[PDB]
């Protein structure tokens, strides 16, 4: 029995990752990144990755919600606006189709003095009001919860963050260009911290993400069933140009002694409908590539058709994004209507604007977005989309794919698919019969003996990220100390390698030494004898270095 | 692991009228609902494939739609011949398996 | 084109009856199962147990898992052994065939027998 | 001078215990319990326990208050109800005695819209309102503090928790069946964590607690004086059945944009008085046992009489409990009226219901309980009671015992009396002239040398329990490291037992080695020489391993 500390092996594990790099995803509570993207390729290591069971996604989701909520903490809560509104439509030169979208409403508003009221008005979108009992309306959210306005001074720009591992842990990265959602990745590397990932929130189309390698990739937990989303990643960008063409005037209304409401004062010029322009030729070519790949799973000779979204209200059935700070809900019908048989003319999608939103699809709370003065235009590149299959009859063909993606997590699964978090576990035991971090992981047990110091050195190594940092630091220290206490008891303190006075009990393994040390890696070795670790550890604590101290 | 439920346990209309049956699912199902017509003393007859296509052999009286968590069946131009119990089901084989609704009765 | 079934009737509680289901001729080596469905006397339908008409893997309702067993017996028939029937098992039992959709795991019943009673 | 690390000795100490196991005593912030009640009897150890100085009680008290308060944090604060109520009594078929208990009151209530009011009514108990200046009333709490209603979705069920010791500490448990509040317990064991204790809050009678061994036990800090409570623990349960017989209808009133008040809509059927039924024969037999035991302290030939509670308002003079969520105040007069001379007919107690309560007898805040629809019935077993003696004249007899128990802590002293927390203190020093955790504590110094590894291994080993966990973990680590730094300086790193080059200075102790090692336990040894520990520790740090390193 010989003991080795600093052995380059690991087990899958879940822990807290730390963000590293005003916006709502404030970087105040964030660690600056080291400019050096330290990375070590693992020459002979094959690891199983699983995009669908990756808890890195879940932490990203909950951290984002927390940051979002904290950013609205100091903002004005609009409780005074739950009043009867008296109102009509707007008078202007309007697009004939865009009717009823805007209301011109007046109301009894409070002032900075308790004893005085004022009469004010603001324009509203139809989507944000409810007709109640001639011209009586109310804000839709007063039914369930008064809401805070977004602070006028914070940005919704999705500035990317990186997730870094704590001491004792590492992130493995899959470099296999053809890797689908799951299985053994033949080329594995390792990093201290992930690439920067933008917290872009959208639906039905994936915006500003990473692109695929030369082929469009299709990933699914179970391509066979229909209850799972199919994520499709483009190997090319598709450019979309969106706009909100009306010139709006912003008006500030005092609410109270330190509070103000941002009203829509008026509209300058003709009233036009918001819309997005998609390159038509690009979109068509792109779908042809998607179809080619989908046929690989549904038969060489088959038909693929696309259809628009199905029933739901708004947030469910339409595309969504934040452009310029406005919230757009677009009717992507012109993108998903085609049939693909076996063997500049931009597409224009109409789109609506809404000020009151139920972010993260939660209830009991919401956010009111203030109006933006002027005219909005922005561009983006979609890098993928979310599809669902409908069904069949077994006696026909032409599966239909429809857009979908109700969850938010699918937006981040798409980036984090290349990563996995593991825990580093030294104190390997092997018989002798009494370079880079993890660079030797793919090498033999014998060869690996030369990097024990490398591994050992990486084991100890207002604010949201408060308790999380203290907990991570404490844990790393406790793990370190527990290993040292054990080595101490065993009489191996201060030595990377030590020899016990216990001969190897062959009942634990029956191999020749030359068959171990020159053939197996430590990962393999641990797998063969992990069943007996506790036996050895137990015996070594009392048989020796306790009984021996009376001698 | 799911229950399909139906609300309009019993409906009645005169001949030529229209009734609807609403089936609520416990989870998101894309469109996978069968809708069988069942008369006593007989095996159930399939009306719908995929919550909206019609089974071969039924009149264009039967129609329906939905896209998860809620599906409906509409029966127009009712005859006494259509009096029957109507089914709702998801039919999965595996862990989250087969489920049928209570069934509703249409009287004409 | 049709399913026929029998072997029910009254057995005193704790006894066993076996139901059989006979096809008039169906494809027993394809993307179909054959499956027992129970109609409690006054309720809708309950799932009992299915067998793939192929490899022969079986699935059981959890309530039926420790009591009922099924197996393919021939190229025309499949049987259900209702081990230890009791008062609670009084019902009309039906034989039905289920299809898939295109490439799926979601099944689609498409053929039913008349059903038979046990007490 | 010989140094031993892992010596099984301890000193009394106070530290933070952690709870282990929605209700108000939410278990979200709570550690799951290990199913194995690890326990080691200490063969020859006698320890002094003191039920009245046990700080475990104090932590339980403050943790409970904190949990209680946190559970009300998200609940609606009823400030809109501080209005003039216009009201009369109720019209129904009422019990002739139960008059004036209920009021039928109407008022001007707010709505979800700032500009609209509504007229509503609710039934109230007389105890919750004040007549002000014909029919003008107000809620009693508007005088000092608007109060939050209990959230309608939280439970007041007293789900038990366990208190577990941090690393480096242990809980000692007294198994002496005849042990009264204080003194040396002859049979001592030790546990990782206490039994589960229910946070039952009540007065004058102890509900759902543990039962005594075959004798009724009487415990008091000083049985002699009159200013202390006498706690009596039954060796048998006494069953009590309580009810609130009227069928109430619950009505929800919208208060505002996300808030609602739960009013009492109406009463179905006859109006009857709440009450509790106590087995009469059981109660009488039970008191006879109590009397037999009390006579042991007040003379063989004496007279014991019981009388009901004395002056106070409600919370002071009546029995109290939470049954079904309602707060009951019962007149236990029929239980404490008898005279015991030397040498099914249930008892029914009338009882009142109150909705506004001053939990924990604090001020500036309170809780409003919502009404419960339907009819309430519950059962419980009293396991003890709290008594106070009145006085005497020195020339007579017949001491009178009255019910009491104003404090809440007495409810928990009753369970925690069997436990004590101690700190484990290794690094024992003894002359040589240069099994279970603590299982060897009752054995000799010589014998104990074989368990040093056992002891050493247990030294390192939204959310309320946040900072408390981090502080406990950090402390355990600091203590560990300080001991190791010292051993390091002394040249004893890595050794459970080591030898210094300092001969024992006999001025510290004058015993033969055979008189120490084969006779004394380490606890005894430490007591004999603790006065000189600092001398030895000081000398060893510089005389050796500092001066020696220049040689
Ligand atoms: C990403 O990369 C990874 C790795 O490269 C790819 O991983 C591959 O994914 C394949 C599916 O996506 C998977 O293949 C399936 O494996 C299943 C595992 O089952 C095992 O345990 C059972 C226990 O009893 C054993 O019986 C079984 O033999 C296995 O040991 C298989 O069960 C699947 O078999 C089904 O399909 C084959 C296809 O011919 C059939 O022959 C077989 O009978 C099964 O058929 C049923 O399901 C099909 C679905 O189309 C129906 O058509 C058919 O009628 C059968 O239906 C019955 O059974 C279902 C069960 O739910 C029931 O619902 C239905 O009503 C009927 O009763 C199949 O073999 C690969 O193994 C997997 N590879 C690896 C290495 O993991 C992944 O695909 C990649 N992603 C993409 C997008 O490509
Ligand atoms: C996908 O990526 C594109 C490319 O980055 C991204 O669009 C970019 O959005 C930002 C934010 O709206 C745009 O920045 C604006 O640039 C104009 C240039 O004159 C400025 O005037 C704007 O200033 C206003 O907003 C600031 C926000 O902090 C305020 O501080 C300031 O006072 C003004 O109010 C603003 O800087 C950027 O130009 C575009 N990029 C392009 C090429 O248009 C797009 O949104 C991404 N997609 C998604 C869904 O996020
Ligand atoms: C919305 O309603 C307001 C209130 O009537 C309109 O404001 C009036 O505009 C006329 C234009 O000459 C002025 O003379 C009035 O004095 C304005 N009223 C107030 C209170 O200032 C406003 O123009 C309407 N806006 C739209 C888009 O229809
Ligand atoms: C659904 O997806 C899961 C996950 O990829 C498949 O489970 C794998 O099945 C293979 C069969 O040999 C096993 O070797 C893998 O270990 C399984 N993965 C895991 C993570 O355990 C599952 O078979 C798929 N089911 C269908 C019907 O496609
Ligand atoms: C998806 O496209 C369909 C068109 O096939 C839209 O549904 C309705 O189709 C009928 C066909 O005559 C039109 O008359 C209706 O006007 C269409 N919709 C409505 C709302 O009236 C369908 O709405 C599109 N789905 C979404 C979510 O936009
Ligand atoms: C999404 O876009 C489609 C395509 O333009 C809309 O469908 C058209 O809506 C107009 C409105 O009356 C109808 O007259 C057309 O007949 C519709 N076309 C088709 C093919 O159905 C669709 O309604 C838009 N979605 C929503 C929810 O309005
Ligand atoms: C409490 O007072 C209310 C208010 O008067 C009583 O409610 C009235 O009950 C009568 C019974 O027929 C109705 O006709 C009235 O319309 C009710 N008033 C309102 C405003 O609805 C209520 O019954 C009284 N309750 C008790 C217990 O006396
Ligand atoms: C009141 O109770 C205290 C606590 O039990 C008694 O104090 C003990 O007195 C004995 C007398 O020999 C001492 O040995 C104990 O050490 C004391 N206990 C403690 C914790 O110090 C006290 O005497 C009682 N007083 C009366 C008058 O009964
Ligand atoms: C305890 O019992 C006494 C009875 O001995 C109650 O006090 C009063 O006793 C007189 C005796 O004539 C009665 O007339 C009074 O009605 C009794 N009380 C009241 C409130 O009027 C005494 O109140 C009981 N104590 C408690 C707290 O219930
Ligand atoms: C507690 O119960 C006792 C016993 O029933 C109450 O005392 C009686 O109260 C009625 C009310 O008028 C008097 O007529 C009786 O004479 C009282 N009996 C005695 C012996 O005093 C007592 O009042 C109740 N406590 C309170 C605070 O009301
Ligand atoms: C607002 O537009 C609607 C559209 O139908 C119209 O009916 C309504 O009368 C308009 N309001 C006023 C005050 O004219
Ligand atoms: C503003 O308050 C006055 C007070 O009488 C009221 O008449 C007027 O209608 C209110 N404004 C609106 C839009 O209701
Ligand atoms: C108002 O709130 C109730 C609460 O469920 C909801 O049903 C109703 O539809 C809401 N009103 C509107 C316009 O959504
Ligand atoms: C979309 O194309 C139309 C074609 O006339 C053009 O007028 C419009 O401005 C374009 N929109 C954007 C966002 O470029
Ligand atoms: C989007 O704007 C860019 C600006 O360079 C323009 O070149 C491109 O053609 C526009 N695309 C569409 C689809 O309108
Ligand atoms: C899309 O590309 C295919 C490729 O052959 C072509 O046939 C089809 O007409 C294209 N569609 C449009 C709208 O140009
Ligand atoms: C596809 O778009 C064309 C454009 O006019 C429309 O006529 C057609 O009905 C659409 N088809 C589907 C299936 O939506
Ligand atoms: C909006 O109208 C004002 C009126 O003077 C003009 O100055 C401003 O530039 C306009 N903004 C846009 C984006 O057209
Ligand atoms: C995505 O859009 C931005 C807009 O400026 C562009 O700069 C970037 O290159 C686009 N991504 C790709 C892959 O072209
Ligand atoms: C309510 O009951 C009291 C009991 O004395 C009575 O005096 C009062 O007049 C009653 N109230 C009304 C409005 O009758
Ligand atoms: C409710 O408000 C009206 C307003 O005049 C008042 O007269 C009435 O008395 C109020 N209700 C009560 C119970 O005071
Ligand atoms: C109202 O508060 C004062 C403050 O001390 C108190 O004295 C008075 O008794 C209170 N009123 C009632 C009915 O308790
Ligand atoms: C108490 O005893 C009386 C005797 O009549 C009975 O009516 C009452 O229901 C009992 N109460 C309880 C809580 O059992
Ligand atoms: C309490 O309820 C139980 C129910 O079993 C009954 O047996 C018992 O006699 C009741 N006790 C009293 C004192 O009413
Ligand atoms: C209580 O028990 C004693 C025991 O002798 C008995 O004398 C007394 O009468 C009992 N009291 C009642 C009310 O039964
Ligand atoms: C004891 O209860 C009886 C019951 O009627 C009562 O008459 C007697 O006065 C009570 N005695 C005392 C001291 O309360
Ligand atoms: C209260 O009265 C209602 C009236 O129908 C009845 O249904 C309910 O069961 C009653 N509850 C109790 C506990 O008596
Ligand atoms: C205490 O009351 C509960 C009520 O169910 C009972 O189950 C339990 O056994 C009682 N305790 C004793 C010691 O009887």
């Amino acid at each position: 029995v010989t003991v080795y500390y600093g052995v380059p092996v690991w087990k899958d594990a879940e822990t807290t990752l730390f963000c590293a790099s005003h916006n709502v995803w404030a970087t105040h509570a964030c660690v600056p990144t080291d400019p050096n993207p330290q990375e070590i390729h693992l020459e002979n290591v094959t690891e199983e990755f699983n995009m669908w069971k990756n808890n890195m996604v879940e932490q990203m989701h909950t951290d984002i919600i927390s940051l979002w909520d904290q950013s609205l903490k100091p903002c004005v809560k609009l409780t005074p606006l739950c009043v009867t509104l008296q109102c009509t439509n707007v008078t202007n030169n309007i697009t004939d189709d865009m009717r009823g979208e805007l209301k011109n409403c007046s109301f009894n508003m409070t002032t900075e003095l308790r004893d005085k009221k004022q009469k004010v008005y603001s324009l509203f979108y139809r989507l944000d009001v409810v007709q109640i009992n001639n011209k009586e309306y109310r804000l839709i959210n007063c039914n369930t919860s008064a809401c805070t306005q977004a602070c006028p001074k914070v940005s919704f720009e999705p500035i990317p963050i990186h997730y870094c591992a704590p001491a004792g842990f590492a992130i493995l990265k899959c470099k296999d260009k053809k890797f689908n959602g799951t299985g053994p990745c033949p080329s594995v590397s390792t990093v201290q911290c992930t690439h920067g990932i933008k917290p872009v929130v959208s639906t039905q189309l994936l915006l500003n993400g990473s692109l695929a390698e030369e082929e469009v990739m299709i990933r699914s937990e179970n391509i066979t069933n229909n209850a799972k989303n199919i994520l499709v990643q483009f190997n090319t960008p598709v450019q979309i140009n969106c706009t909100r063409p009306n010139n709006y005037t912003r008006k500030s209304i005092r609410i109270g002694p330190g509070q103000a409401f941002y009203a829509t004062g008026d509209i300058i010029g003709d009233i036009r409908q918001a819309h997005c322009n998609v390159s038509k030729a690009t979109w068509n070519e792109t779908l042809g590539k998607v179809v080619k790949q989908l046929r690989k799973h549904f038969g060489n000779n088959t038909i693929i058709r696309f259809a628009n979204s199905s029933g739901g209200d708004l947030e469910v059935t339409t595309h969504s994004f934040n452009c310029g700070g406005e919230f757009f809900y677009c009717n992507t019908s012109g993108l998903f209507n085609s049939t693909w048989i076996s063997n500049n003319d931009s597409i224009t999608l109409p789109c609506r604007i809404k000020q009151i939103i139920n972010m993260w699809q939660r209830i009991g709370q919401c956010m009111y977005a203030p109006p933006i003065q002027g005219v909005i235009r922005c561009v983006s590149n979609i890098t993928g989309l979310i599809l669902t299959r409908d069904g069949g009859s077994t006696n026909s063909t032409t599966e239909t794919f429809r857009p979908g993606g109700g969850d938010m997590r699918d937006n981040w699964r798409s980036e984090l698919y290349k990563y996995k978090v593991v825990k580093i576990e030294p104190l390997g035991v092997a018989p002798t019969r009494a370079r880079g971090f993890l660079g030797a992981a793919g090498s033999t047990m014998g060869a690996a003996s030369m990097t024990l110091t490398v591994q050992a050195r990486n084991l100890l190594s207002l604010t949201v990220w408060g308790i999380k940092q203290l907990q991570a630091r404490v844990l790393a220290v406790e793990r370190y100390l527990r290993d040292q206490q054990l080595l101490g008891i065993w009489g191996c303190s201060g030595k990377l390698i030590c020899t016990t006075n216990v001969p190897w009990n062959s009942s634990w393994s029956n191999r020749n030494l030359s068959e171990i040390w020159d053939n197996m890696t430590w990962l393999q070795w641990d797998k063969e004898i992990s069943n007996y670790t506790q036996i050895i550890y137990g015996l070594l604590e009392e048989s020796q270095n306790q009984q021996e101290k009376n001698e | 692991d799911i229950v399909m439920t139906q609300t309009p346990a019993s409906v009645e209309a005169d001949v030529g009228g229209t009734v609807t049956i609403k089936c609520q699912a416990s989870q998101r199902i894309v469109n996978l609902v069968a809708w069988y017509q069942h008369k006593p003393g007989q095996p159930p007859k399939l009306l719908i494939i995929g919550a909206s296509d019609l089974a071969s052999g039924v009149p264009s009286r039967f129609s329906g739609s939905g896209y998860g968590t809620e599906f409906t069946l509409t029966i127009s131009d009712l005859e006494c011949a259509d009096a029957a119990t109507y089914f709702c089901q998801s039919a999965y084989n595996g862990d989250g398996d087969n489920a049928f609704g209570g069934g509703t009765e249409v009287v004409v | 084109q049709s399913l026929e079934e029998s072997g029910g009737g009254l057995v005193k509680p704790g006894g066993t009856l076996t139901l059989t289901c006979k096809a008039s001729g169906i494809d027993f080596t394809s993307g179909y199962d054959m499956c027992w469905v129970r109609q409690a006397p006054g309720k809708g339908l309950e799932w009992v147990a299915c067998i793939y008409l192929g490899d022969g893997n079986t699935y059981y309702a959890s309530w039926a898992k420790g009591q009922f067993t099924i197996s393919k017996t021939s190229s025309t028939t499949v049987t259900l052994q209702m081990t230890s029937l009791t008062a609670a098992d009084t019902a009309t039992y039906f034989c039905a065939r289920f299809a898939g959709y295109r490439y799926s795991v979601w099944s689609y019943p498409d053929l039913w027998g008349p059903g038979t009673l046990v007490t």
